[PDB]
């Protein structure tokens, strides 16, 4: 019971506030959370735009 | 520490002062028990060898070689204890001794939450307030008109005095007060 | 987000891959947004529902102060304090339009070089150009008119450079 | 370290390669016909992998299909033994390639010692 | 400005009405209401100054200057009231009397609008203080404190008064708006180098420039609590408020004739700095502290580029509230042992803990740590020195060095430690001290939090 | 973070050692702690172990790549003659600390205090004993590859840092 | 035989080294008492306020009096302007500043210098 | 943390290291017996004596204190003092 | 300070001083938390000779090391595409120097 | 558990304490050979090394001296 009450407020109740002024104040501007865009391979799909990023080349494949 | 110092060392207490820090020091080089026996027989063996010498001349000279080599020969990060003067533990538990002045401006509250302590603690007021005369009198009575000689204290020489200048020594934190 | 203008502040389209997992093991970090989204993204997505339900009772604007233009401190005569007052506010005013300017132009700057990540020194090169052309044209404009900068300093300093260019000019076509 | 360092310093430096001047041949010096390197990667597919500006090397194939391997089993992270190794052997012989491109240059520097020694000496009698 | 400038002149016949033993109360109370009424004047534009009249204006650098008189007058009762118990109520009202006049005309001086007037008051602030100092001070070097005071600010600023009525003659006006507007070049000339001398020594003395500094020590030793408060956080901004209005006629010769008073300025900040490391009195280490402070702000002044002059008011500030709130401890110390030596009182952590807080915080903010305001301006002074050359980066972090070395001297010193054994009179803190400190200490840390409010016009 | 794991596990049976021994911390008061602490003695083998850089422990991870690299670059003669001789001392002051606080006949004093039977000690000593063993292992093969390895090496040159050790 | 120890103004010599330790002159031993009788009337003195029942404050040290009060006020009038006195004060208070005069007139006349000539970097240097 | 000291206890240590030195004879060794005046040591044998009290006990006692400590029991009284036993 | 007694009864035990006896001039500086000027076991002579030498023998060996480094027998590594001309930021417009690397 | 101070003696130990050194050193010594078994390329290395003096003129292009 201690940690249950401790688990909802120290852990719930900031993540609550937190996510509340990320989601609605802080990403309602410009350039105020900027994520690296996903890397991309060969062969890969586009989920964006349904798109197929094609293979590579055959390898010169040794033994 | 407890004891009040001399004008001067004797030659006996200058040779006794330097068996004992080279016996530590030694200690210090030889860092095991059989070892550290062996060696410390062979230097009570240099100094029973020199114990007897009638010539004070040769003695004091002796004396001095024998500081020399030990400064020649001294550990350069002796054995300390903890709470001694170079160890890690010295005055370690100095922030944690508080004084009975400061205990008696306690607010009364705080007083009441100790009503036994501080009834011995006027008992202990009341004692010192009534000997203080005989205190300082019996001072200075027994000292030379010229003044202290030494930092010797007297004791009481009555069935109902009490040893002259004695509140803060008696009083004194206690080593580990918190 | 219609929050700001896409024009003034662009960002790529955003290319995010599917998954395509080759194991039988569970994905924790997938057991984990899901359990995100149950107790965290729902309970705030309902309170910023009732919240914003709230405010669209009290409906009510504000709008952005408009400016017209004044006469500046070339037209302004010699020692006429009420236009060359006027000319100094427009002046000081377009001074703080062209920092603004400039800070726009940074903030494209940082975002690029964050999102293109391992290769920023290639696909930011469109905008380390253009924080270059803003950066240099606001560093000749107001680069060194001091703490009592004034419409009447700049103005000197533009007519030492025309002079400078002008002399150029006649140097190169001798 | 190694033997190389005691034959420049102690030794014949002149005979020796500068690894901050290698090569000083050129590449068809002896070679009749040589072939040029084959690069699999492309630059976008490289920029696309988000690839370590020193990672953008010729092995880059491998360490692409490594990425994308390890991507796709994430909480196994014992699962691309096969990729690691093969971006390994690549790296490797890439290595000795250079190693080759080392040894070639040394050796060409000292049959350039020898033919002007032996020129001196023609011109000398 | 009235409505701030009455208030204060009505404080006055409150103050002569009130009853025997509510003359503290009334003046606290109504000192605090003026202050809340001057917080109204941070409100400022971005183009420019608030002119309320012919008379009296307001802008980004006077409205901070006015906020912090305004909230250390009541600060100043507090400590008084601490120290002059037994006085009679014709004198504890006299006391009040020469605070309130001093405001007022800090007051005035701060929002006077013509440099004649702005000289008139700026030297009127000169007759309380010396009145306080050589009043209510404690020891016998009281009076020889206020004659080096006096003739050093006076001797600075005549020459102010003959340069200042020479302008007016030549260009027809002293109006700060017009001066700024009509604002000519001033020629490379013997008589145009002698004009910049005549103001910039007047606000050099007021600052103090090393090497005419040496009233700063002995009035800031001898003079009261309130008298010591006044003078540190406020009266030494006078001479950095000048030095930046009237540099606006003074160019481009400032670029010449700067060179001396900044070789002057950096190298006694070091000196200064070092005075302070080997200080056995506290109230002279607060004061040579303070001097190496101006000296850093003098710096910015001369070199005079718009990230040096909110480095500037951000410091002037800061060191404001942090030489106050310095002052104050020390004195609440004065008071228990009746001695300003360093190492007579000891321990002092473990004889009274909340006040060894209140010691770390004000020797925290002492140094420059961040994010505090005293570490926001010192950091824009040190980048526009920066941009003026390169080694007065070295200069400048040696000092810093020395000023975080002589800072925690002062701490370790007092608080840490084992109390002395005799001195056993040290009672436990009063409510009135520590609400003295918190009442020094919380506006630091807003204005942390807000810090465009001080950061002057070039913000 | 190899070195944070195993470090502070270090520290911490030094700090037991200390407070079983009346605050002493002297190695040459020290002994017999092999016998008389078992798990701080265990524990302190282990960590000393890792930092030496024992071939598959968290420490094998970092050091070992670093004087690979080391050797392999075109550095510093006098750097990386430094580095291999620090590597050789780091094993030397660990056997030291190992040899006169563990091994051989008591110094203390004879009033034997040692008790290391504290569950709050034993779990914090145990949860930073589990990542000096294994984190290493999990971190290398669970981040990106962001550095091209030393794949081929001379066979000396790949055991340096063994040897010194 | 062994090597001897050189003492320094920061490592000073041990008592157990000084020669005159053991060359004690019966002048000496009085020397000695007399030392040793003021320490005993000063603690007597510090003792017997100090363990007052009555006593409430600070025990004034006259000796931490005379040391504040030579280490500042004392100075200005036991000061006479002499050759060592007048060539140390020019020294520490002239020679720095044009020291540093000369430094900063020297690189801000480089600085100028190459602005004039138009070979300084100073792109993207818009804050000053 | 660790059990605190009694008078016995430091009685019973002290007699106890006396005892394990080889030149006092055991059986006639008292806490009242002096040093040198009924046992016949002398200064060495008391600066030894002492030492390994400092040792047994784990804290030093200053040459000016040890110097006068020419019994058992005076040895328990300084010990008893220095370490604010009562009981 | 330092120097003096530890075992001695002062009346200030911190500073080491007692109540009436002479101040020294520096004792400001000579305190237990400031300049030490106690005896050590090394002579000061022998111990600035003994640092500065060890100091300038590893600056020279450094320089020595620095004009004979330690590297290893292999040539230049080699990039793709001009030595990732563009990906280094190379100008697009302007065609660089064609870096060509052949196989061994 | 309550260990009682010894005098002169060795201390009381305790059966969990023993066990649970035991169990950790002998992981510790698990893992280091069961890591060695599978990864012993990581201490031994992987590919072999070239030797440069097998290298023939031949491949590594270089002509005859005296061409
Ligand atoms: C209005 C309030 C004040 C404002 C002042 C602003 C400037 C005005 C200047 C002229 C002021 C008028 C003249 C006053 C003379 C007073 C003399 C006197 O006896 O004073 C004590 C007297 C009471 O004491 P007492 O019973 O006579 O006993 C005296 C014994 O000596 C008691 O025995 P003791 O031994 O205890 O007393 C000894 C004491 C006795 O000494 C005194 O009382 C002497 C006081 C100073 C002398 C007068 C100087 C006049 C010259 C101008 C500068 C004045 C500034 C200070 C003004 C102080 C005003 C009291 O002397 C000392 O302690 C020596 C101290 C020496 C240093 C300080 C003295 C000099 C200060 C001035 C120099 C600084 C000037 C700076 C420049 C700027 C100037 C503006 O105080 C008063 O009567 C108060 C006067 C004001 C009453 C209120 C009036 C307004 C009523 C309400 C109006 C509401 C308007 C409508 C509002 C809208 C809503 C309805
Ligand atoms: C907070 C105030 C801090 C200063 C006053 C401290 C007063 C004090 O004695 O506290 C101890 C005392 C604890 O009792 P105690 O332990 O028995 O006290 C005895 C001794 O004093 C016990 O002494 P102590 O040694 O335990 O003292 C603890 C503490 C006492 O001292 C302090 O707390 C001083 C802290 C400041 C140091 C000086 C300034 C340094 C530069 C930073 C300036 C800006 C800070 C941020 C903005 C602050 C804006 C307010 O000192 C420290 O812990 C040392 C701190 C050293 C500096 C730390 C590193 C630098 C700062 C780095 C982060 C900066 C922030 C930006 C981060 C950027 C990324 C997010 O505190 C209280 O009792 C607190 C109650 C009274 C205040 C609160 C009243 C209730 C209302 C709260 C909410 C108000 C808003 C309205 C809400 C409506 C719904
Ligand atoms: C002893 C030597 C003293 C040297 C220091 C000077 C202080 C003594 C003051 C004596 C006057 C000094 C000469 C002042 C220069 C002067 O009179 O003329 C300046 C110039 C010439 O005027 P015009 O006649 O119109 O010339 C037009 C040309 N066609 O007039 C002005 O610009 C006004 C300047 C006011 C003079 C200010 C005096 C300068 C002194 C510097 C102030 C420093 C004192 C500060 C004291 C600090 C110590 C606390
Ligand atoms: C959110 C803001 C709302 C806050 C409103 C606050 C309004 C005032 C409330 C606080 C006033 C405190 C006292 C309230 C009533 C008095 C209670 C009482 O009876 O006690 C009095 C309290 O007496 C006092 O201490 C005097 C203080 C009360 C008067 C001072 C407050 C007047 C402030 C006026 C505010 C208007 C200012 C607005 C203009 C701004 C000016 C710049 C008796 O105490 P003593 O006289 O000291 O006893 C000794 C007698 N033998
Ligand atoms: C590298 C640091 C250099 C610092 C700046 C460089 C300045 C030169 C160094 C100091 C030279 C003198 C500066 C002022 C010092 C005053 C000298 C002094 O203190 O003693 C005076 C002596 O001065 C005089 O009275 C006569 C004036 C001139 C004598 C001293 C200056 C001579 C300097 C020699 C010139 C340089 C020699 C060149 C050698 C080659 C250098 C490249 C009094 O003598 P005492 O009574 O014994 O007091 C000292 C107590 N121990
Ligand atoms: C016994 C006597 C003791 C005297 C003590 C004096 C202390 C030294 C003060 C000055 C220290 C730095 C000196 C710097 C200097 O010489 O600056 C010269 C400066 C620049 O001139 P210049 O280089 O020729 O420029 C031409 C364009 N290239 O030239 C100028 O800027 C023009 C002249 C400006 C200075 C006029 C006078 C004011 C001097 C400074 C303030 C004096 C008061 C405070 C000093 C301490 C007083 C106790
Ligand atoms: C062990 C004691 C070693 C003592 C070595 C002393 C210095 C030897 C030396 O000077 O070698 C000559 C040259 C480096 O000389 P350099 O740095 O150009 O200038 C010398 C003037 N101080 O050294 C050379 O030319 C070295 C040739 C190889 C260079 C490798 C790349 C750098
Ligand atoms: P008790 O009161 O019986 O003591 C007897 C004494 C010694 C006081 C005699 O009565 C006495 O005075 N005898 C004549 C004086 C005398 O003893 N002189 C010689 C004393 S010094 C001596 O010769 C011994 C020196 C040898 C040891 C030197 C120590 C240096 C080694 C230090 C090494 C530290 C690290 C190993």
């Amino acid at each position: 019971y201690r940690h249950s009450i401790f688990a909802v407020t120290h852990v719930l109740i900031p993540v609550w506030i937190i996510h509340y002024y990320l989601k609605y104040h802080v990403t309602a501007k410009p350039y105020t959370v900027v994520e690296r865009k996903p890397r991309i391979f060969p062969g890969d799909t586009i989920l964006e735009t349904g798109e197929v990023i094609p293979l590579m080349k055959e390898f010169p494949d040794q033994h | 520490a407890f004891s009040a110092p001399a004008a001067y060392l004797t030659h006996q207490q200058k040779v006794l002062r330097l068996y004992k820090r080279a016996l530590r020091h030694l200690e210090s080089w030889c860092v095991h028990r059989d070892k550290y026996r062996y060696f410390a027989c062979l230097m009570r063996a240099r100094f029973d060898e020199h114990k007897n010498e009638k010539d004070m001349v040769k003695a004091t000279q002796l004396l001095r070689q024998a500081e020399e080599e030990f400064w020649y020969g001294q550990h350069p990060q002796p054995y300390i204890f903890p709470e001694s003067p170079g160890g890690t533990s010295y005055e370690r538990y100095e922030c944690y001794k508080v004084p009975e002045w400061c205990l008696d401006d306690w607010h009364p509250s705080e007083k009441a939450m100790y009503p036994d302590y501080f009834a011995k603690r006027e008992q202990w007021k009341r004692l010192r307030r009534e000997s203080w005369e005989r205190e300082v009198k019996q001072l200075q009575e027994e000292t030379p008109p010229g003044g202290p000689r030494t930092e010797a204290l007297p004791p009481a020489r009555k069935e109902g005095d009490l040893p002259p200048l004695w509140w803060h020594i008696v009083t004194r934190p206690r080593e580990r007060p918190m | 987000p219609d929050s700001w203008d896409k024009d003034v502040y662009p960002e790529p389209p955003r290319r995010t891959p599917a998954p395509a997992p080759q194991t039988s093991l569970p994905n924790p970090v997938t057991y984990l947004t899901k359990i995100f989204d149950l107790l965290v993204d729902r309970p705030v997505t309902l309170a910023r529902e009732f919240i914003e339900q709230q405010h669209a009772k009290n409906r009510y604007y504000y709008y952005h102060r408009e400016f017209r233009r004044v006469p500046d401190i070339t037209e302004c005569e010699e020692k006429d304090i009420l236009c060359m007052f006027e000319a100094e506010m427009q002046w000081r005013r377009d001074y703080k339009v062209d920092q603004e300017i400039v800070n726009i132009i940074q903030e494209r700057l940082k975002a690029c070089q964050q999102r293109e990540g391992e290769s920023y020194r290639q696909n930011c090169a469109k905008e380390l150009e253009q924080f270059t052309q803003v950066s240099k044209a606001f560093q000749d404009r107001y680069s060194d008119l001091g703490a009592h900068y004034s419409a009447r300093k700049c103005l000197a300093k533009q007519k030492q450079r025309m002079l400078a260019e002008r002399k150029a000019a006649k140097e190169a076509a001798a | 370290m190694g033997a190389h360092l005691a034959r420049r310093y102690l030794g014949d430096a002149s005979k020796e390669p500068d690894p901050l001047r290698m090569p000083t041949f050129p590449p068809d010096y002896g070679f009749p016909e040589r072939k040029e390197r084959e690069m699999v990667a492309t630059q976008q597919e490289m920029n696309d992998a988000q690839l370590m500006l020193q990672q953008r090397d010729y092995c880059a194939h491998y360490l692409i299909q490594l990425l994308k391997c390890k991507r796709d089993s994430f909480p196994n992270f014992l699962a691309c033994k096969h990729e690691q190794h093969d971006w390994d052997y690549c790296e490797h012989l890439d290595y000795v390639k250079r190693m080759k491109e080392f040894e070639r240059e040394r050796r060409l520097l000292q049959r350039k010692k020898r033919r002007e020694q032996r020129e001196a000496e023609m011109a000398r009698g | 400005m009235l409505k701030i400038i009455i208030p204060t002149t009505m404080l006055l016949p409150m103050t002569w009405m009130s009853k025997h033993n509510m003359i503290w109360i009334n003046a606290t109370v109504h000192s605090l209401l003026i202050s809340l009424i001057s917080l109204s004047l941070l409100n400022q534009l971005g183009e420019n100054s608030l002119n309320f009249s012919l008379t009296f204006f307001s802008d980004s650098l006077s409205a901070p200057l006015l906020v912090l008189t305004t909230w250390l007058l009541p600060l100043m009762l507090m400590a008084s009231q601490s120290h002059l118990s037994k006085e009679t109520t014709t004198r504890k009202k006299l006391y009040i009397t020469m605070l309130i006049l001093l405001q007022l005309f800090l007051i005035m001086t701060f929002t006077a609008t013509e440099l004649i007037l702005f000289y008139i008051l700026f030297e009127a602030t000169l007759v309380p203080t010396l009145i306080i100092i050589t009043r209510w001070g404690n020891q016998t070097e009281r009076l020889n404190a206020g004659l080096y005071f006096l003739f050093y600010t006076l001797a600075g600023s005549l020459p102010l008064l003959v340069a200042l009525v020479y302008i007016q003659n030549t260009t027809g006006s002293l109006n700060f708006l017009i001066i700024h507007y009509w604002s000519h070049p001033l020629s490379n000339s013997w008589s145009n180098i002698f004009m910049w001398l005549a103001c910039i020594m007047a606000f050099m003395v007021k600052m103090p420039l090393y090497g005419l500094h040496l009233w700063l020590p002995k009035a800031h030793v001898e003079a009261p609590i309130a008298g010591s408060m006044v003078l540190a956080a406020v009266l030494l901004k006078l001479g950095g408020y000048g030095m930046m209005r009237i540099t606006t006629i003074l160019n481009p010769l400032t670029n010449y004739m700067a060179y001396p008073f900044l070789m002057l300025s950096m190298w006694g900040m070091i000196m200064t700095s070092s005075i302070c490391l080997r200080q056995t009195d506290l109230k002279s280490l607060i004061a040579y502290s303070s001097v190496s402070h101006m000296a850093l702000v003098i710096v910015a002044i001369m070199i005079q580029t718009p990230w040096s002059f909110m480095g500037a008011t951000a410091l002037m500030i800061a060191h404001g509230l942090t030489s106050s709130m310095l002052f104050c401890l020390a004195n609440t110390n004065y008071e228990r042992v009746h001695s300003r030596t360093m190492i007579l009182a000891r321990g002092l952590q473990t004889l009274l803990p909340l006040m060894a807080t209140w010691w770390l915080v004000a020797s925290l903010t002492n140094l420059a740590l961040p994010p505090s305001i005293n570490l926001i301006g010192e950091l824009f002074i040190i980048t526009a020195s920066f941009s003026w050359s390169n080694i007065t980066i070295i200069l400048m972090g040696m000092n810093m060095m020395i000023t975080a070395l002589y800072s925690l001297y002062m701490l370790i010193t007092t608080q840490r430690g084992k109390y002395t054994h005799h001195i056993n009179n040290i009672k436990p803190s009063f409510t009135r001290e520590n609400a003295l400190m918190a009442l020094h200490i919380l506006p630091l840390l807003l204005l942390t939090l807000n810090p465009k409010m001080i950061l002057g016009p070039l913000y | 973070c190899m070195h944070a794991f195993f470090k502070a596990m270090l520290f911490m049976c030094s700090g037991s050692i200390i407070h079983s021994l009346n605050d002493e911390q002297d190695i040459r008061k020290m002994g017999g702690l092999y016998k008389a602490m078992p798990f701080t003695t265990t524990a302190l083998i282990i960590g000393s172990l890792a930092l030496t850089g024992m071939p598959y422990l968290t420490g094998f991870y970092s050091k070992d790549l670093i004087i690979e690299a080391v050797n392999m670059s075109y550095t510093n003669a006098w750097a990386l003659l430094m580095t291999l001789i620090a590597t050789s001392l780091t094993a030397a002051y660990s056997t030291r600390i190992i040899f006169f606080a563990f091994l051989g006949k008591p110094r203390f004093p004879p009033l034997v205090l040692i008790n290391e039977n504290n569950p709050l000690l034993i779990n914090s000593i145990k949860r930073l004993l589990i990542g000096s063993i294994f984190a290493g292992f999990i971190i290398s093969n669970n981040i990106p590859p962001m550095t091209v390895p030393n794949t081929t090496m001379p066979l000396y040159m790949k055991m340096t840092a063994l040897i010194v050790t | 035989s062994f090597p001897k120890y050189k003492p320094s103004r920061l490592a000073t010599l041990p008592a157990t080294l000084d020669p005159a330790e053991y060359d004690i002159s019966p002048e000496t031993r009085k020397a000695q008492a007399e030392r040793l009788a003021i320490r005993s009337r000063l603690k007597r003195e510090y003792l017997l306020q100090y363990n007052d029942p009555n006593r409430l404050g600070v025990i004034e040290d006259p000796a931490l009096i005379r040391w504040t009060y030579a280490r500042s006020a004392n100075i200005y009038p036991n000061f006479r302007p002499t050759p060592k006195t007048s060539l140390l004060g020019a020294l520490f208070g002239i020679g720095p500043l044009f020291f540093w005069y000369y430094v900063f007139k020297t690189d801000r006349d480089k600085k100028e210098k190459l602005i004039q000539e138009g070979k300084l970097d100073q792109t993207f240097n818009i804050s000053y | 943390d660790a059990p605190p000291l009694t008078l016995e206890a430091i009685k019973d240590r002290v007699l106890y290291v006396l005892k394990l030195y080889d030149k006092i004879d055991p059986e006639k060794l008292s806490v009242n017996s002096h040093f040198m005046k009924d046992l016949g040591l002398d200064s060495l044998d008391q600066v030894e004596i002492i030492m390994a009290m400092e040792d047994e006990f784990g804290f030093e006692i200053p040459d000016i204190d040890a110097e006068k400590l020419m019994c058992p029991q005076e040895i328990v009284d300084y010990i008893a003092d220095k370490k604010d036993v009562y009981e | 300070q330092q120097e003096r007694d530890p075992w001695y009864d002062w009346d200030h035990p911190d500073l080491r001083l007692n109540w009436g006896e002479p101040i020294h001039w520096d004792l400001d500086m000579y305190i237990r938390n400031r300049v030490d000027t106690s005896p050590t076991p090394v002579s000061w002579n022998t111990m600035c000779k003994h640092l500065f030498g060890f100091v300038a023998f590893m600056l020279f060996m450094f320089w020595v090391g620095e004009i004979y480094p330690s590297y290893q027998p292999v040539g230049p590594k080699q990039y793709p595409y001009n030595d990732l001309y563009l990906e280094r930021g190379g100008d697009p417009t302007k065609e660089p120097e064609p870096v060509v690397h052949y196989e061994i | 558990v309550h260990i009682e101070p010894r005098y002169r003696q060795f201390p009381q130990l305790t059966r969990s304490q023993l066990i649970q050194a035991e169990f950790f050193s002998a992981t510790m010594w698990f893992w280091i050979l069961w890591r060695f078994w599978h990864d012993s390329d990581a201490v031994l290395g992987h590919f072999p090394y070239p030797d440069p003096s097998q290298w023939t003129d031949e491949e590594l292009g270089i002509l005859p001296d005296d061409e």
